[PDB]
């Protein structure tokens, strides 16, 4: 509801124990780029007029 | 809960019988429509404070001779499962909920509060009888007692009230567990003379009608049907024959568990993990 | 949803109002609105080159069961004869039910015809059309 | 003996809930769902060509015995009057009774109808139909 | 004795199959269909003269009882939500049990309207209705 | 003892025949028939002055055990996709089982719908329908 | 055909006994639900090949002594027509056929053909194993051998199949005439011991789901339906009690005769002759 | 079907968008477009020697629900008094729900009316007509 | 699977009536619609750990003397098929499953992951308690063992619960073929008080009630109903007569066993060949 | 007519019992599931014309001692009306009409007209068999003859055919009143010998569907239902048990009179009579 | 669509269209029934809804018909 007036299910744990629930939601921080990986793949094309 | 018609049943005819029997104009009016001999022998006999015959009310098979002037026999019956509820959850609480009971009280003034004294705690307040608080008189329960504001009802100092509440037995949750079940008892007036057999069943049913009204029944035991069966000879070869007409008695009654939970949740606490994968 | 949580209005949600006076009983509203656009054509091409507005006209027509009494000829909104002479031009507010902040404001309305029928079996009914000058979305 | 490779849900195994509370005495639960299916014709043949979705629409009907307390207009989730216009959504759960885990999810549940009938020879019943925005499972 | 010169079908001699799974528990499979046949009359006489056939139709109706793991909505056949608008078509076929042999071929499934019955005395049942393309047999 | 001066036909009297061969396990046929019988009023009573024939329509519906081999369907008289659009007319006979002599003959007919029913406690049960163009016995 | 459910039984029961019976662990997974001791003793009296008890088949009303230890008694039961043909017509066919066989069979190359030969004229083939032919194979039956195109298949030259068909009698034309009936059988364990009838119920339910899937009784005998009695005494005034828990078997099975019809018309002949009036 | 591959656009497969922004609760659009074809007529023939087209002219009416807060009024696509005469011409975009790419552009559309219409027992309605310029398969 | 009934409510019973026998309060709730005296006479004679008495349960048709004070009679009764699934087919499988459990377990530290170890390989996980794993948790099952990333979880690394799982037995492919049953088991507590024998009546439906929630007849045995007879003697020409009240406990539940399918294909392969005609 | 199931039971049954056990391979088929040894004991026993034992029929309550070896009980059941006809006017007719009848006959030449001769007068003629004739044909019927044109149908001089007819009593006016009535007869096989009577139960079956094509059972005595008992002993208390499946086979018929009427008009006359008033 | 294939016009492109011919044939045969010959557009339409097909509607005026193709 929150996300419609503004989160994936595979993303949220909950831990219930001793009268208390730890819900834990993961989060993505901002990394720096070390790899760039380029698949460059050669095609041919029929032209025609 | 756990139920036992029958049981019930003994403890619920026998002082109402009593207190018709003790009662002549009763009788006079319950008896109207029999033969006017049948019905002046039997008052004579039986009914008012000086009655030198008795009746007497007990389950089968005791080990003894029973007064077969006049005795009802009860009989426990019958019954099956009807009709069940999803997860079996006849209902749920937070308050462990004893029977439900009325009582008579009187008011009293305490500290400027009106205030009605119960003799058990009060896990619920159904009515406070003749009655209806605005919230200007600022009701409240508390343990055993219910409290009332003085201030506008000092005419009422002494007022004189019923309760009808509930027991409580603990705080705690739980699910109540249970199924309803409809069940039947027997109930026979025997008697070796065939007029009072007849007077018996009259006297039975009339009772069984002004039970109808009752609490218990109208709480638990719901639904009471009844059934008539022929006059007949109970027994045969004695001396004398004994003769008795059956009425069964059906009841549709809730069989049930408190299943307490103790599992309470306080807080949730919510924290971020970061995934740098 | 809840009346207060609604995204569209609904004929429960507003009231119509005229000279500060629920108006009862309304059945139904319609508001029309015409700006007169006109295409412009020249020689050299067969396509508009633009649109010009010329002339705005607007009408608000309002039906009712008629009631017994208040009626738009009790109350004076509505003319039969010659009064319709000494009547003069009114204003129609369309109203949030909750909150009565005015949604729109018809301006200067002015009786166009009136309309009345009588049936058997039914509930009598009324009709009535005012043309108006201007529209907004607030109060005058 | 107890085996899961094969087992069925019934009335015992189910709990129905609603704000974390069980309903007591519920006596049935009614899922309906239509999806609009339309068949594409054409010229040149009788056969359908495609079929395409188009409006969604679904219902839940539950039956339940009238308690004397926390009935449906008790616990507020019904509405006798014009106190319809002020209950917001609700969503009804149905839950696994031995693991608590949850079944079918009804969300957006808003009132339709509600009906009570009072009969001499039988208990009080109670019925009311929702509709609802969506359904969902999670496993 | 056995013989085949008589022999019809029955419950036990005919398995249901869905993407190469037997369907578990089914209770009842029902197929429809309709060609939509016109009569052609005129002046001149009361009589038809001709029939015409118009639009092919046709549906294939299941009930089941609601397992507690591979349901429709765990299999994925059926939709609760949104994501019916996900689903490819399917091919529901009906095999004989004896010899693995495929009686009939309902093809281009698309799935109607999906019910849940939940009840206090009875085992939980599915119900699902499909829109097909068309059906055929193989020999 | 033989009578004939007093007799009805009955289900063990009748055979049913298409194109030459008996048709096994037939349960029941049902042949309906209507003339389109308009009444005709006028200013001046309130009585019907005639009656007219407009329109002539009738239908032969045939319930059957659906058999493991010479179906509808593999007759070819049945038809499940679009080849329904390759079947003649056929003409169905119901023929006295003693004497092999013709009751009634539908004439022309053609499918409108054709049903299988798969269940667990019952036979399958083929049913078709047809319209056709007319009937007639011959004596 | 006429049938006999209670010779079919027997014949399908004693072979399906006797092979759970030497087969230690199918027993030990029919009997999991018992108690150990229950379980342990039952295999090892009666069960694999050193088993020194044995259990036993037959009709009720023999002239001799049983194994009272172990016994399953058949006892041919009620039934009645339930579904009836019009005109009584259950099939009609153009070849008179026989009962419905499956047999082992291996392909040879014979003139760059290969065959299957089965024991018996091929009525009507109703699958090869395994194999779906395209028209290409040329696949043709003639009398009891089944024959299939060399020329792609050269890998297949010794493959091996089952072949399901059914028996030829004749060349005949005729109408199967009969009707449907429901009928029962009645099937009992007896022992006397309590133990071992418990036992012998939960064997005889397993074998009786095995036989549902056979050809018997799914071309005829359809629609297997099972009743079960209580446990009680079938003879109490012996040196001991002898126990049993009955089962009833329900079939519906079709009862029916061949009619044949001689009558053949091979030529249409038409003729135009002239009234002159 | 599944929505990625049905053959024929539906009502869920594609958006309506005003100025970027997707327009909420849109029961219908119409597009209607004309070319004043006409047929030239000379003595000897009677019939057509050929069709020439004359004057292009074209209508995209839509049609919603009225919302509580962003209707036109109120996010200034209409006009209801000389607000009109403030306006200018708009582009209205008919998208493909899945990938966001454009199906129609309308250009240069300018109102011709605008209706309202109140109900005892109904969702209110808002109906308008632009007049505009061109349309094109792209974005302009 | 094939099931006993009888031997599950045997099983089932004996310890529930001595964890309720042993518990004071437990008899005190079960009783408390009792006369005062019946109540109490129970409790002290039968109930806590000092009980001089005992109760009993076991099979009917012993051939020894038994507690006539206070005895469970557990009788077998009948059954009928009720539902049956197209093909027969109740199921199928990838992976032969045994019976569900429910065990108690601790994490443990490995590796930088937690572990739940289970006494049985996990044919497959149901629930572990009071947990729901995300994603990024990388839940993984590898034989009688249950694996969870340790990272960002450390606070709970000896965290307690209870694992819901099912066994394997092996890895094969199969149909679960069979059908559903409605089978009715009799059980009356038999005393030669009739006191007794209602307190005994009150106390076994105490114990199926708390039974409905067990996975034995969650699973299984499902859709308990129950009946109740008359109170009657059984035995009545002795030194006393022996009463009891029957009640009759009738399920549903599935029969069915594991048809294992050997066939299992691994690869198509395509191949064109020519036709010259 | 009035009807007299069990007398047209036994009159049909013994002719068709006798062609039968004369005629070896009928048995060798209708024994085909059999046990082997049941099947050919049978055989060699009464089977064929060398057959040393017979099989019997006849009502029950004779005088004298049966052939219990082998012995069909005839048994005349209950039976109740079941439809009426409005009016009960079953039917009605212009020519008292007999039985239905079917001849074989010869064509012969007479006065250039083919004609077959009947044994008794035609009251209505059904079918000639095989032949359909066209109005140039001239077919006539007179007296006891049916007469056909010889003129194109000379190649027919000596045609053989077979006339199915019915009688006429006389030529009056009336009409069948009467209801129908539906009957139940009982059959049974004995036997001390078991084997014998399950085979006798088997060719009865046989009988019994081959018997539901007579014209007899095809007018009247429609929807033949079948029932079957137990095989059970009939008689317990000789040197040895006599044994017996009962059979009982259900008839719906009418019972109806010929009300004839001899009231005949054969002119109206119309007169004009004058009212001067 | 029309739009799409180059059948219809939205803007100043019908210019540049030209006449075309429109035939129904016969299904079987692919034998022509009906051929409009020079069909040039009068206007084009489309209609959008919520919970129903997009629908295409174009008119043409055409110079002659015939039983036979050009």
């Amino acid at each position: 509801r929150k996300k419609r007036d503004n989160f994936p299910a595979e993303d949220v744990q909950v831990i219930v124990e001793g009268n208390e629930a730890r819900i834990s939601m993961t989060v993505y921080p901002i990394r720096s780029f070390k790899k760039i990986s380029v698949s460059l793949v050669y095609k041919q094309q029929t032209l025609q007029a | 809960a756990i139920t036992s018609v029958d049981s019930y049943l003994l403890s619920e005819i026998k002082p109402r019988l009593n207190t018709v029997l003790e009662n002549c104009y009763i009788i006079d009016e319950v008896l109207k429509d029999f033969d006017y001999q049948t019905r002046e022998s039997f008052k004579e006999a039986f009914c008012g404070k000086n009655a030198q015959h008795e009746v007497t009310v007990g389950f089968n098979f005791p080990k003894f001779k029973n007064n077969y002037e006049a005795h009802y026999l009860i009989q426990l019956g019958q019954g099956q499962e009807t009709k069940n509820s999803l997860g079996s959850i006849q209902s749920s609480y937070f308050e462990a909920t004893g029977d439900t009971l009325v009582e008579s009280s009187t008011a009293i003034r305490e500290d400027d509060k009106l205030v009605f004294t119960v003799s058990k705690p009060i896990g619920e307040l159904i009515k406070v009888e003749d009655i209806e608080f605005a919230k200007y008189d600022n009701l409240q329960v508390e343990g055993n007692k219910v409290s009332f504001k003085y201030q506008t009802n000092e005419d009422y100092e002494n007022y004189n009230a019923n309760i009808i509440f509930t027991e409580k037995k603990n705080d705690s949750k739980g699910l109540v567990k249970g199924f309803t079940v409809e069940e039947q008892v027997t109930v026979v007036g025997l008697s070796f003379n065939v007029d009072v057999a007849r007077c018996l069943d009259a006297v039975l049913k009339m009772i069984l009608i002004s039970m109808r009204d009752s609490i218990e029944e109208q709480q638990t035991f719901q639904l009471q049907n009844l059934s008539f069966g022929d006059i007949a000879p109970i027994i045969e070869d004695g001396d004398s024959m004994i003769f008795g007409r059956p009425t069964i008695i059906k009841y549709t009654s809730s069989l049930d568990l408190d299943y307490t939970i103790t599992q309470d949740i306080n807080k949730l606490t919510f924290k971020e993990r970061k995934d740098w994968k | 949803a809840s009346e207060a949580k609604q995204t569209v209005h609904t004929g429960n949600t507003v009231l119509l109002m005229i000279k500060g006076k629920p108006v009862g009983r309304a059945q139904s509203a319609s508001g029309q609105r015409e700006y007169g656009t006109t295409g412009v054509y020249e020689i050299g091409s067969i396509m508009p080159q633009e649109h010009v507005y010329l002339r705005y006209e607007g009408t608000i027509t309002v039906e009712r069961l008629r009631m017994k009494k208040e009626n738009f000829a009790d109350l004076g909104y509505a003319s039969l004869g010659e009064e319709i002479l000494k009547k003069d031009i009114i204003d129609i507010l369309v109203v949030d039910n909750l909150t009565k902040q005015v949604i729109i404001s018809y301006h200067g309305c002015s009786a166009n015809n009136y309309n009345e029928t009588w049936q058997t079996n039914e509930i009598v009914t009324e009709e009535i059309e005012f043309s108006y000058l201007t529209a907004s979305d607030k109060a005058r």
